């Protein structure tokens, strides 16, 4: 309810980091 | 742009509007409950340094004779006066005094509660904006990966529409989240020091009542 | 397709997605039920206190509530003043029954607020956990993918973009789940303390009069 | 692998947070469970004393109807401390004293037993709030010696790393699991206890109504004989 | 680069700007005062009476805090003259000091809003600096054709200074406004103790004269 | 690879949030064990006074039961607290004056000691507080590095980003296990401070309430 916000925008920096290779 | 933002989903679209009315709703807010709190800070404040010079009860009834019917010092002075009324021929002051705290308290309490009226939206619309907002990018990149599912072409020019409205949607949770806390904050300080000056006044009426009920009590005894 | 969406998930973000449509659903329901039941108390409270107002006395209170009919509150205070005050016939001391009406009169309101707060409890918890359980849907989900991608080898050429597209989508209906719960729950909060104050207000009405009545019948009765 | 193997094929940090995120779900129920029985049976009494106390309308009626309540009966405990004041301070005159005196005893327990009902409630509010931290710390580990895995020789072709990320991710899960029931047992146990100290609270203002009652009408009573 | 994201860091910068003046300005005024209030309180711990208090009190300052108090205290026992319940007395003089340490508390605390919301929402405003930032690089890249993305990895780092200036900007602000929140507690404390000495001294000395003059 | 590498193989920025970071989680611990023989040792020896003056009859015994306890001693404090308002007001006809005094005095002690039991709370709030903000400074920091190695290399490989992001997630991991401790230990200390203030305050209860009985008992007995 408070870190969420900095949880899911360190987890989409996980999900999008990979989504930045390659192809 | 107008055919930008527009480009491409339905549900981000929504959270779009939402988030910019809320900001709407917070602003607008802010000025109208602004040019109200200064207006009556200012005549609350002339009347206290009014009633400050004021010897006994009656000498209050005179400095507030012209407060106009709005004032709330008239209200409470009248509440004072209207608690002696009613209890005309009591032998008992240790309760006429007691009688009228309760009453002017209260009154105070309810102003309290009548200045806070808004200040609930204000509070959510802090609360959830950063949350409707993640909502928003989640959404979005979710719309992205079901962009690399429906082409297969992977990577890069495919996702980006996705972390495009996404990214987005989290600039429009803070610009809707932030000036809606920070007045909130605001709000909850001068409330605070509202009500206690409003406390100050009624406090000022309460010892004027008592002192001059123990005067007439006492001066009719020995004299 | 929403249908293949589902289709790729698994069966764990499947009870996390039922889970938060259910506690979606469940919250509406409170929502109209606890709704209607408070804006019809709240307004007969609002028509009694402005019909109260009015009375110079305690017996001309007790007249003007005659009806106002039974589960009224306004009448259950009323009622408990004049208990006391029929407990306490014969006592000399008048301190004492006003003391008394306070205690009873200030807990009986307390006690309405337990009876209005029952059930809010429900909101308060759904809206707190509905986003760790999304949260839970998606990393059990991209838990999923990821083995996927470890027992197939070379790259991932498709395969689980859905099956991730998935977990954000239960992430997104916690969302979705836990924020109407947060905000019915507040305005419940603000406009339960708006009810407290008001009943606040009729008891303190009971109250002034019994000690007003008090004052002047004994001093009436402390000269001829 | 598959989830026991996922366990056991981890590193000793992640395997760490799991089995101590595991613990703090067993703890949750453990509390849960015995707080549970206690509480109902406390509870369910309280209701009944309070019923039946509501008859006294003297305090001699209340120690008699309360007579056989039990030794650790809460309302005979405070029916108990009432009398107890009363004969402590025979001889006094001043009933405004005893009053006084009565009061601050009853509610100086009330609130006592509160915050005995209360005794644990620290467990399940921080295993709540924390364990999805503890077990996000978890998953960062995880992923940090992954990442500082792949970095070494140096690799590349994402399905070589994949274990890692996975059973990272799986102590996030387990720190979700093991959070979520310890916050919706704290809720309950927060509303319950709540409810209670109010019952309880009612019973004390029963004693604290009949002992200011009966010293005002003897009082009274014998000052006009 | 870009326009927002500078006008969002100089922002922050200004912040610190005045988190610090905050800091110099209100570190004067808490210390003389703590330091004037300490001094007389020790010095009127040797009243035995309110007179002997308003006396070693007469010349600690027209601004001083003790001397509005007792001041107080006084003119309350000034303008009840003539009244035969010290009972009263008592009340009104409570109920006027109790006002007083709460409007001087009130007075205190005046500016700790501005480090508390600076410190609250600086990494917020930076975070929004760099997500406007990095919003426009990927809508850089869904122009034209493109891949590899060397080519905005500086703009994206670019964006990631201006959160970087956020967290900075915001913990002189939270550590600021922590010691400041301690420093405004003991001072309420103290206050609190002197009014509570002229309290007890006005009610001990009302009670010894009124029962003085019932025999 | 290990901890020591993992620090001497970093940059000079998480090098310093690093040690920053175990400089405060070293802090956050000292606080918590030096506080908590301490907190211990004050909850058993006040209990132990507290049963001894239990069997107090009367005020006077309860002065005499308190004789030896100890010249720290927090109960002989409140008793000699009491003593010295008897002492102040003797001679006075008002015991409902002396009574007010006294307890305006014992119940501000109490408070007082809250404050000095919580005079070390400052620092652990304060580190719960800015350890997630130096933390995420420095992941953000990590993740700037890895973009500037992409700028660098123009690669986009994963072994150009990899040093920076297990950076950024060092940062993140050493910032969450000194922010938790800080947050968990502060509560468990409010927790604790509030049972000992109330305990403490139960004493104080015990005083006042010897001294009111037997003022009353005084009072009543000399008329007759
Ligand atoms: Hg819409
Ligand atoms: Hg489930
Ligand atoms: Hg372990
Ligand atoms: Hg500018
Ligand atoms: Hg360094």
């Amino acid at each position: 309810p408070f870190i969420d916000v900095m949880l899911v925008l360190l987890i989409i920096f996980m999900v999008a980091a990979p989504l930045a290779t390659v192809d | 742009v107008w055919g930008m933002y527009q480009h491409a989903d339905i549900v981000v679209k929504c959270v779009m509007i939402g988030l910019i009315l809320a900001s709407v709703v917070t602003w607008a807010i802010f000025f109208s409950k602004s040019v109200e709190f200064f207006n009556q800070k200012r005549r609350l404040k002339r009347e206290q340094q009014l009633l400050a010079e004021a010897r006994s009860l009656n000498q209050a009834n005179d400095i507030a004779a012209d407060f106009g019917s709005k004032s709330l010092s008239l209200h409470l002075l009248n509440e004072a006066q209207n608690e002696l009324e009613l209890s005309e021929g009591s032998d008992d002051n240790e309760g006429i005094k007691e009688r009228t705290s309760f009453r002017l308290e209260r009154r105070v309490a309810a102003v309290g509660r009548q200045m806070g009226r808004g200040n609930g939206y204000l509070a959510t619309i802090g609360a959830i904006s950063p949350f409707v907002g993640l909502f928003g990018t989640v959404w979005g990149i979710m719309n992205s990966f079901i962009g690399i599912a429906q082409t297969q072409t992977t990577n890069l020019a495919v996702v980006a529409p996705g972390i495009a409205e996404a990214l987005l949607a989290t600039a429009i949770g803070l610009v809707a989240a932030i000036p809606a806390v920070v007045i909130y904050n605001v709000f909850a300080r001068q409330i605070g020091g509202f009500k206690a000056m409003l406390g100050d006044v009624a406090a000022q009426v309460l010892l004027l009542q008592s002192r001059d009920l123990d005067l007439e009590a006492s001066a009719a005894a020995h004299p």
